[PDB]
């Protein structure tokens, strides 16, 4: 879930 | 509105020099047959004949003739034209006999919006939510794999990376006629989305058409690529074309019900019922590309289960929260590839087959993450979205109700089309492959 | 129209300095005598001599000495000789004795109109397609391999693909005098046909003749390359000349029939007859050159087969499905390499000749698909067009209804200069041989 | 000779590693199934099993089982091989049945040997003159179009230009075991002929083939490239493959007839009659290749017409001075490209066909040199051979007896390999025609 | 019948 | 078929 | 004869 | 005719 939200620290 | 005296007095004093007949093949491409101005009489008297096999795309068998029907109420004047004004009308495609082709996808549209005024339903009103990204070119002017900016949801980057080259297209289409809601940026970085009043269904997918074009010229004078690919890059969010729908019978919204405890009347919840009955037959149009189930993926807000609620991670379709003349049922499936006429008339037969049915909804979901084992999801009755183009395909053939909306002609055509799309795709080597293999192996 | 006190009047209030007396040669090439203004009295009394054999081409063996009669309504005055201007006049060519002479193509094409005259028919209306393929140029201006787009059939791309250098052409034309129907982009990638309205056979073989210049010098123009080549490219579609001709008499189209079942009168048949069966001696004037050959093979909706039909892949003549005043015959052998006189004054003696002995039409083909073994294709008396230029030379040569079209002057040069064409091609050792062999033996 | 015994003794002698089973195809390729020196007494015992589908080449569409019988008295190693020896041996394929597979040409030539010795010939003793191109090759190893030296005919160029990789190739041959006559520079600069001994009519077609590779590998070694190209450049000589047949009967040349006037037996012009009338069908594996007519163009001492002289500028079959036990026809139409076995084979079935049926020689042509028209050489009965594959082809087709000499099997792969060739070569679009047009047109 | 249409895939 | 066979000439 | 004017395929 | 035995002078 929320993995192209998590894009950030990525 | 517009009529002929009209259209040749505002090409006289506009000077217009060229005329676009606009019309879409079955893959929602945009083709034009260019007309100079000495030729508009002529066009407006439904004389011009073309091709019309061209519809049927790259696998098109022999040469028919057609004869385009302009619509007068979809004429406008292109602003980058500058120095020679071009212009556009969008028409319809006609057999020589008089009779409509039964393959041209607006025409499906409206024999279908003509089936459902025969139970009453004068309009159904239709707001599209199409999100696209933008992309650097190189010196060569392609696109390369480099985002516009990096902002995030509804972010504010004034400079030239939040608005940049999405201010001028909403204000292009202002201009054109457009009626824009609001402009924000999306999850993913260089991803935007501009929203435009609701219309009606002709008129939406027309605006759906014109406004990728628009959006895809402006950017390639700001010296971007914009692109509607469902599913760009791996890793981050995908871009869908939510469509909110809402039927109407003599501007009164017949999905609302004030004594119902969601206020959603038996119609609304029928017309539901439709649509999550044969969600996996109207998939592979909603969904026509390879790539477009590279985004029905978990973990990106995309559907890829159907079932309905009103709050939850990702559902095939949602109930905004509005009420009264407003009430809405939103299908998050479709993406921007798909064919806007053909999209939305799929959706809509498959809501008034609902209808006709008395079909009953099932249960909401509630807050009750997928996570479930897929016991658990076929225990309680929870279908999923195909797994590639060619589920859909076959889910496409075996129904009987979706396939009529569509017609004998543009089903067989279509079915032609994406099956020799898929067997082109599933013989590929690709790089994935050589980097796992070729040293392990 | 024009007289000699209008032409005189026009290049003084013009200021016209130069005047082009442009003629073609047995092989479609546009030649002419550049003239200044000081001698136009004495070009329009028809009193200017030239060498005559330049109309040989490369074969011409003497001298003569012949006389331009300038037509005074092909006057015209180009747009971009800007500073000085340059006007033009399509002239026939006169032996000095008074009679004109058997080897000009215009010529041959008027004696073929005043033999069908002979017959009742007052005109031949044709109205052509030539499509062209844009090339990109280098730093000194030399065609590359690269096209100028990547588009598809009818596509629409207003930055600089789909219409790039066409809309140009279409108001350049459209100034000088031309009446543009429409313009479109073929299927082939770089490829955009522009379409004019029907004329009579002399001045739609004169506008073929300005629109290939025309074309050539705007793409020029913005650092292009336009080629009519037949085949310019392996495994993409050709360039054609589909020709739609109609018989006339007395404004009224004989080919028109209401009572037919096809709407298709017993002249129309019998000229379609006339034409399918002298179509392989006709071949080698229709598809003048070696790459012409290379155009006609299976699969680029090119036509194959001596063969008819209202609708199919690629047939020999097409009938469109439109009828009344507009009925016609389309004939898609042509390629834009040929001479347009030549092509119409053969396509109409064959024409002819068929009405003359009242030939009986073979049934049209069906959706049935040439896939048939070629036990099949005899079996049912289907043709085939010549497979390169010397069978098509051979054809032409044992055809004795065609050869006087040509009349015997224009024969035998003809034949002359494609037999030596077709000598030096056949002793060339292609890179293609030297890719094969050199490594295998 | 050599015996199984015998071989073995080399074999452990020699410190042979690895030994080579080798055959050829339809197309004259060599091919070969490698083998370590432990295999060799299962190899001798005849029962090593293979594909043998891979005769057919490309066109080959089901995998058969197959197995090698090898010949003892081809046996030999090969000099280059230095640390580990390889030893190679020329196999026969037989099915698994027992008898002999129909599609191998060195089968093909045995069954018409037989055929021949069941007239009472006892042999047929060949003596061929394959002719050869030296090219420079680049950085990456490939050929270049400039060749080794620019001598002339029978140069000398001691330094590195008159023998240069020809001295080597011959002093190679002879440590093989090859009787070699004579070496010469040809006529065309960087061309070159070598010359053997005559032999049977097997060990010829072998001995040609152990001569290509042989010379292949050595011109490699002295970082040239060798090429059996029958035309590898344009106006310049080609490469032929001269064949020298006399027929034996118990160590009798029974083409030798001392009391005729040119010394020729009646045998001997029924053969040359025979092979004569059957030239046509027999072109298209004399000269398989679509560069073989090519080089069957005037002026390059290439032979274009079937007729018969002792001294012509390009007779289809010349008579050498030599007469006694070296009485011989010479037949010039092959080129090295083609196959051996199924040349030799043909070349006897059309002299034994002529020798069967006492077929009428015609009258040899003078010093009348071919610069007759066409006229005269139809009218003197003179027939000219094919213009290209496709012409051939169908000869092959419609011909009954040198398709026996093929036989049932091999003549359906030959013309499907040849029909699949000629349609690649058509459909090609040359650099040559891109220069003619794509400007003028 | 269909593939110089196909040249998009190519 | 014989498509892996044809490529001498692709 | 014609050299002069052949040039084109020279 | 000795066209290629001509090639020393082209
Ligand atoms: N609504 C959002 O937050 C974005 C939705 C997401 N882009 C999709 O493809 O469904
Ligand atoms: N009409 C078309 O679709 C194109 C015709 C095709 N280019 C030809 O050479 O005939
Ligand atoms: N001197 C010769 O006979 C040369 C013959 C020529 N090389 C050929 O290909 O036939
Ligand atoms: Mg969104
Ligand atoms: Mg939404
Ligand atoms: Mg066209
Ligand atoms: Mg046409
Ligand atoms: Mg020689
Ligand atoms: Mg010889």
């Amino acid at each position: 879930l929320i993995q192209g939200e998590l894009s950030r620290f990525f | 509105s517009y009529t002929r005296e009209d259209i040749i007095r505002i090409a006289e004093e506009e000077n217009v020099r060229f005329i676009r007949l606009q019309f879409t093949d079955l893959l929602g491409t945009i083709k034009n047959v260019e007309i100079p101005v000495s030729q508009l009489e002529k066009a407006l008297d439904n004389k011009m004949m073309f091709d019309g096999s061209s519809i049927e795309g790259y696998v098109r068998i022999e040469e028919s003739d057609m004869y385009l029907y302009p619509d007068l109420d979809t004429w406008v004047v292109f602003p980058w034209v500058t120095s020679d004004r071009v212009a556009r009308l969008i028409c319809d495609i006609y057999k020589p006999d008089g009779s409509p082709f039964a393959g041209d996808p607006r025409g499906i549209l409206k024999r279908v919006l003509k089936e459902a005024e025969e139970l009453g339903y004068t309009s159904m009103n239709v707001g599209p939510e199409p999100e696209f990204f933008l992309f650097k070119t190189d010196e060569k002017g392609d696109p390369t794999t480099e985002l516009n900016d990096q902002g995030g949801y509804f972010d504010l980057a004034p400079m030239d990376l939040g608005e940049n080259c999405r201010r001028e297209i909403v204000l292009k289409l202002e201009e054109m006629g457009f009626e824009i809601e609001a402009s924000h940026h999306e999850v993913a970085p260089g991803q935007h989305e501009i929203d435009f009043k609701y219309a009606d269904a002709v008129k939406a997918a027309d605006q759906i058409q014109t406004f990728k074009l628009v959006v895809k010229t402006i950017a390639r004078q700001h010296g971007l690529h914009a692109t509607f690919m469902p599913k760009p890059l791996f890793g981050v969010n995908g871009s869908g074309m939510h469509c909110n729908q809402s039927l109407f019978k003599d501007n009164e919204n017949v999905f609302y019900d004030e004594t119902d405890e969601l206020g959603l009347s038996q119609t609304a919840r029928h017309y539901m019922a439709g649509i999550l009955k044969h969600a996996r037959a109207m998939a592979a149009i909603t969904n026509p590309t390879v790539n477009s189930y590279k985004r029905l993926v978990p973990g990106y807000e995309a559907p890829c289960y159907v079932a309905w609620s009103a709050s939850n991670r990702s559902p095939m379709i949602r109930i905004p929260a509005s009420r009264g003349l407003s009430t809405r049922v939103e299908v998050r499936n479709p993406d921007p590839a798909a064919n806007p006429y053909l999209a939305l008339a799929v959706m809509l037969r498959a809501g008034l087959d609902g209808i006709k049915r008395q079909m009953a909804l099932p249960a909401p979901i509630d807050r009750n993450i997928y996570v479930m084992s897929e016991e658990e999801r076929i225990e309680e009755g929870i279908p999923s979205l195909p797994a590639d183009l060619k589920e859909a395909l076959s889910e496409l053939i075996r129904s009987e109700v979706i396939s009529d909306a569509l017609g004998d002609h543009a089903l067989a055509y279509f079915y032609e089309l994406k099956e020799i799309e898929w067997d082109m795709y599933r013989t590929q080597v690709h790089q994935w492959e050589r980097d796992q293999y070729l040293t392990l192996y």
